[PDB]
C-alpha cells in the first residue's frame, strides 16, 4: 500500500497490460480467466445482455487467430475501459464454497 | 373476532422447510367413505401419506 | 494452503493409518514372493524357498 | 525459452570429458533445472495475477 | 424465567391405580375444560390364527352401532348432543377406543365406554350389511401403494409367523366370519387384566376410580377357561418380495433389517441413527442444503419423489430401514446411495451428527405430547409395553449418554452383514438383484 | 396462569405471550397479507412469497438458515389463506433465542436473487398440482371466481400461464406495500414478554405505517362449469350472507350446525344432520352432504356442497335445497337449536387444546378486532342466538341471489336458473 | 387383493434347525451364515497356485 511512489505501479500495471495482448483481439480481462468449477458458476449467474456480449467477444478473437490477423488500431480494448463484469459475481461464489468447508470442519 | 378455521370453509395451504406442504380447512368431506369407493388420489408428484407420523421419540 | 487442514481430513486420517500400515505392509510382505527376494526369505526360516 | 536454453546447455556438457570448466556448468545448470519448475515459475504466477488486478 | 431441565421437572405425574378386576386406571390433570377418555387393549392382528384373522377389524366395525342399553343410532344421538367424538384404531399389537368431550360429561363419557366394551349387540342383520362396507374398502386400500408395500415388507419378514398377517385379514375370511366367530374373540381377548382405561386433561384420579368401580366392577378377573397361551416369539428372515407393473407411473421400495424389540434399551442409540438418515419430499423448501447426505443427493440429482426411515418395534422384535418412491430408471443409484449410508455408521460415524441426531430426538418426543388426545395415547399403550409410562425425564437421561462410539458400536451390530428383507412395487426391472443388495452390507476401506 | 399478555405498541403493531411451563415453545407472526390484495397484472406473486422462506436473506444465507434450523431440530413454517399469512417457527425451550432471531429476516429483510427466483419457478407447477389432486381444492377456487368480481375471486395458486413469469421485482413490490407495521401481530407461547417486545424494536426501523389495502368485494352471480372425467361430481349452491363480528354472523354459525357439518362417530349415519336425512330419504346411491360456510372481513358465503354420482346430481342438490325452505318458512324446533349450540361450543374448545390451534386463534383476533377475549365471552354469545334468528338467516338464503361451480361429468347438472 | 397373498412354502431349502418356525432367530443367528463359506476361506490356500 504505496502513496507516494504510486506513480510506478501504475506505470507497471499499464506496462503489462500491452505486453499481454488480449485487447489486440479486442477481449476484456475477464474473457481470458480460466474456467474452474467456481468460474462456470458465475458464468451462469450473469444477465443476458452481459453474457451475449461475452460470446461474441471471444468468437471473433477465436476467428482472428484462425488467419494470424490482429484487429486495426481503433477497435482494440482500452486500459480504463475494460469492464470488471465478472468479479462481483464471482467473490459471492467462493464465499459460498468457504463457509461449506468451515461447517464441514463443524 | 373468529377465524376462517373455526367457523368458515376456506382454505389454508401450508409449505414448510423440513416437512411436507399441505392445503385444507374444509376439503375432507367425511361420511363419504362409509358409502363405498372413494379411492386415495395417485401420485405423480408424491405427497405425504402419513404427513409425518414417524419419528414420534 | 487452507483447503486441507483441519479437524476433518486428520480425523478421517485417524480410523486411515491402520488402513494405511496393513496397505503398506501388505506392498512390504507381499513384494518379496514375487521377484525373489532372497534377502528377506531368511528372517522367517519356516518356509522353505527354494527346494 | 531459459528452460529450453537450459536442456541445450546439457546436451552440449553431457558429452564432453570430466574436466575443469565442464563440471562448474554442469552443476550449476543442473541446479537451474530444477530451480525454474519448482521455484521461479509458480513465483512469476503470482506477480501477474497482481498486475492483472486478480 | 425457567430451563428446559427445570420444565422437565414440572409434568404431572401419571397416577396409576388398579381395581380387583385388574383393569388398570391411569391418569394425568393439567386444569383444561376438555378431556379424552379411552380404554387399550392388548389385542390384535398377532393373536389370531388363520381360522379369523379379520375378526378384530371385524369388531371394531360393529362398537357403535348398538348396544344393550343405547340399541342402534341412539348412541350416535347422544354423542353429537353434547358435542362429543368417538374414534377407534387398530393395529397388530393394539386396539383402543376412545372420546373427546368437555370435562363436566366425563361421568355420561365413561358410562359410554364402559357400555361399548362390555354389551355390544353383534346382530346378525347389521353383520351381513359390515361384510360389504369391508370388502369395498380392501379395494380403495390397493390403490394406496404404501400401505401395499408395507404389507409386502411384514409377510415377507416375518414368514412363518403370526406376524406376517395383516390387520383386515384376507378376503376370503372377510367373507366368511361367523356371528360365533366374533363372540368367542371378544370373550378371550377383553378380559380386565389386558384393559388400561386412561384419561388426559382436566379430570380427577379419585373420580375417575369411582367411576371405574361402579361401571367396570362387573367384569371377571379371573382364569376362566384356563386358557394363557404361551408367548411364542418371531423370527426374522432375509429374502425379497418384487411386483412388476410398468402401468404405474412411480415405484415404491422398502428394506429393512431386524431390530430391536419394546422393552430393549438399545432402541434410544438406534433412533439417534435414524434421524442422522432422515426423511425427504418434493415440497421441502431447502433441499440441496439439507443437513442429511441422502437427502441432499436426492434433490440435486432428482432421483426420488420421497425416501423415510422408521423404527417398528415389537414385544421380542423389530423392523429397522427405509422407505422410497422414485421412477423407473433411478432404482440402482437410490439403493447405492442408501447402503453406502449404513455402513459408513457402522464406522466412521462422527460426533458431530450425533448431536444433530439426539437434538432431533427430543424434539419429537415433546412435539408428539401436544393436546389430550396424543397424552392421553402414550399414557395408555406405555402402560401395555413397558409396564409403567415412562416420564419425560427418564427420556432425557438416556439420550444424554449417547456418543459416537455406542452409535458406531450399536449400528454394527444390527446392520454390518446382515441380510436384509426388501419389497417392491413395479415398476422395478432396474431394482438389483439380491447378491448385488447382499453384497452392498459390508465396507471396503476399513 | 397469566391467561395472556397484551401488548399494542405505538406502531399498530400487537403483541402478545403467555408463559407457559412446557419444554416446547412456539412463535407465529401474522400478516394482513393473502391472494385479495393483488390486482390483475401480479395474479400468483403471493404463492411465489409462500415458497420463498429459505432462500437468501441479509443477515443469513439460504445453507445458514437451513444448517442452522435443522441443527437444533427447528421447524419453520408457511401458512395463509384468501385474507392472512403466518410464519411460524419452533423448538425447545432454551433453543429459542436463536430461531427467533431467522424469523425476522425471512420477513423483514429478504433478498430477492435471480437465479434463486429463476429455479424456485419450477416448484409452483409441483406444488399446485399436488394441491389439484384433490378435487376440493379447484372446486372452491372456482366458486369463489363465480361469486365475486374482484378482490376475493383471486385463486390461493398462481395460474398456469404465469409460471416462469413472477419476477424479482413483483416480488419486492407485495412486501414493500403489504408487510407493514398495523398490519402484523406478534404471538409467543412459551416466552415471556419483555424478550418478545425487545425482539419487535428490530424492525421498527421503517414499514412502519398502514399499507396498501384491498378493493372492496363485489358480488357477482355467476356459474362456473367444468367438464372432465372424474368419477364423481363436486358442486357447491351459496348466497351472500354476512361479515365476521356481527349479530348476524352468529346465527349462520348456529344454522350451519343446524343443517349438518360434519361427522362425530367414526362411520356414523349423521343422524342429527337435517340435511343428510333429506336427502337420503330418496338417494340411496353413495353421496356426501354439508353445509359451507366462509367468512371474511367485509363479506361471506354461505350455502351448501355435495358429492355425488354424475347421474344423480340433479336429485342430490334438489333435496339439499327444499330442507333449508323447510327452516325459513318456520319448522324449526327448539331443542335442535340447543343441540346446535353445544357443537359450536364444544367445536370451539377442542380447537384450543394444541399449541398450534391455540396460536391460531390469538392470531385472529388481534388481526380482526385488535383486543383478546376469554373462551367464556364467546360461549356466553353463542347462547344468546335465539330462535327469530336461525329462521331470518335461512330467510336470506332462500331468496338471495345465487352463485354456482362444478366438476366431474356435468350432464346432468342443474343450471343455476333452472 | 394384497392381502390374499402369502409368501410360499420355503421349507424344502432352508438350513436344518431354521425350520423352527417357534423361536426368534436369536440363538438361531451369526450360527449359521457360513457352511458355504469357510469353503472360501481355505480356497484363499488354494488361489495361491
Amino acid at each position: 500500500a504505496v502513496a507516494a511512489s504510486s506513480k510506478w505501479l501504475e506505470g507497471i500495471r499499464k506496462w503489462y497490460y500491452n505486453a499481454a495482448g488480449f485487447n489486440k483481439l479486442g477481449l476484456m480481462r475477464d474473457d481470458t480467466i480460466y474456467e474452474d468449477d467456481d468460474v462456470k458458476e458465475a458464468i451462469r449467474r450473469l444477465p443476458e445482455n452481459l453474457y451475449n456480449d461475452r460470446v461474441f467477444r471471444i468468437k471473433r478473437a477465436l476467428d482472428l487467430t484462425m488467419r494470424q490477423q490482429i484487429l486495426p488500431k481503433e477497435q482494440w480494448t482500452k486500459y480504463e475501459e475494460d469492464k470488471f463484469y465478472l468479479e462481483p459475481y464471482l467473490k459471492e461464489v467462493i464465499r459460498e464454497r468457504k463457509e461449506r468447508e468451515e461447517w464441514a470442519k463443524k | 373476532m373468529l377465524s376462517v378455521a373455526s367457523r368458515s370453509g376456506p382454505f389454508a395451504p401450508v409449505l414448510s422447510a423440513t416437512s411436507r406442504g399441505v392445503a385444507g380447512a374444509l376439503r375432507p368431506l367425511v361420511q363419504a367413505a362409509l358409502p363405498a369407493t372413494s379411492e386415495s388420489p395417485v401420485l405423480d408428484a408424491k405427497r405425504s401419506f402419513l404427513c409425518r407420523e414417524s419419528l414420534s421419540g | 494452503l487452507s483447503r486441507f487442514l483441519g479437524p476433518r481430513y486428520r480425523e478421517l486420517a485417524r480410523n486411515w493409518i491402520p488402513t494405511a500400515s496393513m496397505w503398506g505392509a501388505v506392498g512390504a510382505v507381499g513384494l518379496v514372493w514375487a521377484t525373489d527376494w532372497r534377502l528377506i526369505l531368511d528372517w522367517v526360516p519356516y518356509i522353505n524357498g527354494k527346494f | 525459452w531459459m528452460l529450453v536454453a537450459d536442456l541445450i546447455t546439457l546436451t552440449w556438457i553431457g558429452g564432453q570429458p570430466v574436466e575443469h570448466p565442464f563440471i562448474i556448468i554442469g552443476q550449476l545448470a543442473s541446479i537451474l533445472y530444477f530451480l525454474i519448475i519448482l521455484v521461479l515459475m509458480p513465483i512469476t504466477s503470482i506477480i501477474e495475477n497482481n498486475l492483472l488486478k486478480w | 424465567t425457567a430451563t428446559y431441565a427445570q420444565a422437565l421437572q414440572s409434568v404431572p405425574e401419571t397416577q396409576v391405580s388398579q381395581l380387583d378386576n385388574g383393569l388398570r386406571v391411569a391418569s394425568e390433570q393439567s386444569s383444561q375444560p376438555t378431556c379424552t377418555v379411552g380404554v387399550w387393549i392388548d389385542a390384535g392382528s398377532r393373536y389370531e390364527n388363520e381360522k379369523n384373522n379379520g375378526a378384530g377389524y371385524f369388531v371394531e366395525h360393529l362398537a357403535f352401532k348398538g348396544t344393550k342399553n343405547r340399541p342402534g343410532s341412539a348412541l350416535e344421538k347422544e354423542v353429537e348432543s353434547m358435542g362429543a367424538h368417538l374414534n377407534a384404531y387398530s393395529t397388530r399389537e393394539h386396539t383402543a377406543y376412545y372420546i373427546k368431550a368437555l370435562s363436566k360429561d366425563l361421568p355420561k363419557a365413561v358410562e359410554l365406554l364402559a357400555d361399548i366394551v362390555q354389551n355390544c349387540s353383534l346382530e346378525d342383520s347389521q353383520i351381513e350389511k359390515e361384510r360389504d362396507v369391508i370388502l369395498q374398502e380392501l379395494q380403495e386400500n390397493d390403490s394406496s401403494m404404501r400401505d401395499v408395500v408395507f404389507d409386502y415388507l411384514h409377510a415377507t419378514a416375518f414368514q412363518g409367523t403370526p406376524l406376517a398377517q395383516s390387520v383386515e385379514g384376507p378376503s376370503e375370511n372377510v367373507r366368511k366370519l361367523s356371528r360365533a366367530d366374533l363372540t368367542e374373540y371378544v370373550s378371550q381377548h377383553y378380559k380386565a387384566p389386558r384393559m388400561v382405561l386412561a384419561a388426559a386433561g382436566g379430570v380427577e384420579h379419585r373420580q375417575l376410580l369411582d367411576l371405574a368401580q361402579k361401571h367396570f366392577s362387573s367384569l371377571s378377573g379371573t382364569y376362566v377357561e384356563d386358557a394363557v397361551p404361551a408367548f411364542t416369539p418371531c423370527r426374522f428372515t432375509g429374502s425379497e418380495i418384487r411386483h412388476r407393473d410398468d402401468a404405474l407411473p412411480l415405484a415404491h421400495v422398502a428394506i429393512a433389517v431386524e431390530g430391536p424389540g419394546w422393552a430393549n434399551p438399545d432402541n434410544v442409540p438406534l433412533q439417534v441413527a435414524n434421524a442422522i438418515i432422515g426423511h425427504y419430499d418434493s415440497t421441502y423448501g431447502g433441499g440441496t442444503h439439507m443437513s442429511s447426505t441422502l437427502a441432499s443427493v436426492a434433490a440435486t440429482r432428482k432421483l426420488c419423489q420421497s425416501f423415510q426411515t422408521f423404527n417398528i418395534c415389537y414385544a421380542e422384535t423389530g423392523l429397522l430401514g427405509a422407505h422410497f418412491v422414485c421412477d423407473n430408471m433411478s432404482i440402482d443409484d437410490m439403493m447405492f446411495f442408501l447402503q453406502g449410508q449404513w455402513m459408513r455408521l457402522c464406522t466412521s460415524a462422527t460426533e458431530s451428527e450425533v448431536v444433530r441426531g439426539k437434538n432431533i430426538l427430543r424434539n419429537a418426543l415433546v412435539s408428539h405430547l401436544d393436546g389430550t388426545t396424543p397424552v392421553c395415547e402414550d399414557i395408555g399403550r406405555s402402560l401395555l409395553t413397558y409396564g409403567r409410562r415412562i416420564p419425560l425425564a427418564e427420556w432425557e437421561s438416556r439420550i444424554a449418554e449417547v456418543d459416537a462410539s455406542v452409535v458406531r458400536e450399536v449400528c454394527s451390530k444390527y446392520f454390518y452383514d446382515q441380510c436384509p428383507a426388501v419389497a417392491g412395487l413395479g415398476p422395478i426391472e432396474q431394482l438389483p438383484d439380491y447378491n448385488r443388495i447382499r453384497s452392498g452390507m459390508f465396507w471396503l476401506r476399513f | 396462569p397469566q391467561d395472556l399478555e397484551f401488548t399494542r405498541l405505538p406502531n399498530g403493531l400487537v403483541i402478545a405471550s403467555l408463559e407457559n411451563y412446557a419444554p416446547a415453545s412456539r412463535i407465529g407472526l401474522f400478516i394482513k397479507a393473502g391472494s385479495r390484495y393483488e390486482d390483475s397484472n401480479n395474479l400468483g406473486t403471493s404463492h411465489l412469497l409462500r415458497l420463498a422462506s429459505s432462500l437468501t436473506t441479509k443477515g443469513a444465507s439460504s445453507f445458514k438458515i437451513t444448517r442452522g434450523i435443522e441443527a437444533v431440530g427447528g421447524k419453520l413454517s408457511v401458512t395463509s389463506t384468501r385474507e392472512s399469512m403466518a410464519y411460524t417457527v419452533e423448538c425447545l425451550r432454551d433453543d429459542i433465542e436463536i430461531l427467533m432471531e431467522f424469523l425476522l429476516n425471512v420477513t423483514a429483510a429478504p433478498e430477492f436473487r435471480r437465479w434463486e427466483v429463476a429455479a424456485l419457478q419450477s416448484q409452483l407447477r409441483i406444488d399446485k398440482a399436488v394441491a389439484f389432486q384433490n378435487p376440493q381444492a379447484q372446486v372452491l377456487e372456482n366458486l369463489h371466481a363465480a361469486a365475486y368480481r374482484n378482490a376475493l375471486a383471486n385463486s390461493l395458486y398462481c395460474p398456469d400461464y404465469r409460471i416462469g413469469k413472477v419476477t424479482p421485482d413483483q416480488l419486492h413490490y407485495y412486501v414493500q406495500n403489504h408487510f407493514t407495521s398495523a398490519r402484523m401481530a406478534l404471538i409467543g407461547l412459551g416466552v415471556s414478554h419483555p424478550v418478545l417486545k425487545q425482539v419487535a424494536e428490530r424492525f421498527l426501523n421503517m414499514r412502519g405505517g398502514l399499507g396498501l389495502s384491498g378493493a372492496k368485494a363485489k358480488y357477482r352471480g355467476g356459474e362456473i362449469r367444468d367438464q372432465n372425467g372424474d368419477s364423481l361430481v363436486h358442486a357447491a349452491l351459496v348466497a351472500e350472507s354476512a361479515a365476521t363480528g356481527s349479530a348476524e354472523a352468529n346465527a349462520f354459525s348456529v344454522l350451519q350446525h343446524v343443517l349438518g357439518a360434519g361427522p362425530h362417530v367414526k362411520r356414523g349415519s349423521n343422524a342429527t344432520s337435517s340435511l343428510y336425512q333429506a336427502v337420503a330419504k330418496g338417494v340411496h346411491q353413495p353421496f356426501d352432504v354439508s353445509a359451507f360456510n366462509a367468512s371474511y372481513s367485509d363479506s361471506g358465503l354461505f350455502g351448501i356442497y355435495t358429492i355425488s354420482q354424475a347421474a344423480s346430481a340433479g336429485d342430490v342438490i334438489k333435496s339439499a335445497y327444499d330442507q333449508v325452505k323447510a327452516i325459513a318458512q318456520g319448522n324449526l324446533s327448539n331443542t335442535d337449536v340447543q343441540a346446535a349450540k353445544n357443537k359450536l361450543k364444544a367445536g370451539y374448545l377442542m380447537s384450543v387444546e394444541s399449541s398450534e390451534g391455540f396460536l391460531d386463534e390469538v392470531g385472529s383476533q388481534a388481526l380482526v378486532a385488535g383486543s383478546y377475549m376469554q373462551p367464556s365471552t364467546v360461549l356466553q354469545q353463542i347462547d344468546s342466538v335465539a330462535d327469530a334468528d336461525v329462521i331470518n338467516a335461512a330467510k336470506k338464503f332462500v331468496s338471495g341471489r345465487k352463485s354456482m361451480a362444478a366438476s366431474g361429468n356435468l350432464g346432468h347438472t342443474p343450471f343455476v336458473d333452472e | 387383493s394384497h392381502t390374499d397373498i402369502r409368501v410360499p412354502d420355503f421349507s424344502d431349502y432352508r438350513r436344518a434347525e431354521v425350520l423352527d418356525s417357534t423361536k426368534s432367530s436369536k440363538e438361531s443367528s451369526d450360527a449359521r451364515k457360513g457352511f458355504s463359506y469357510l469353503i472360501t476361506a481355505t480356497t484363499t490356500v488354494g488361489v495361491a497356485y
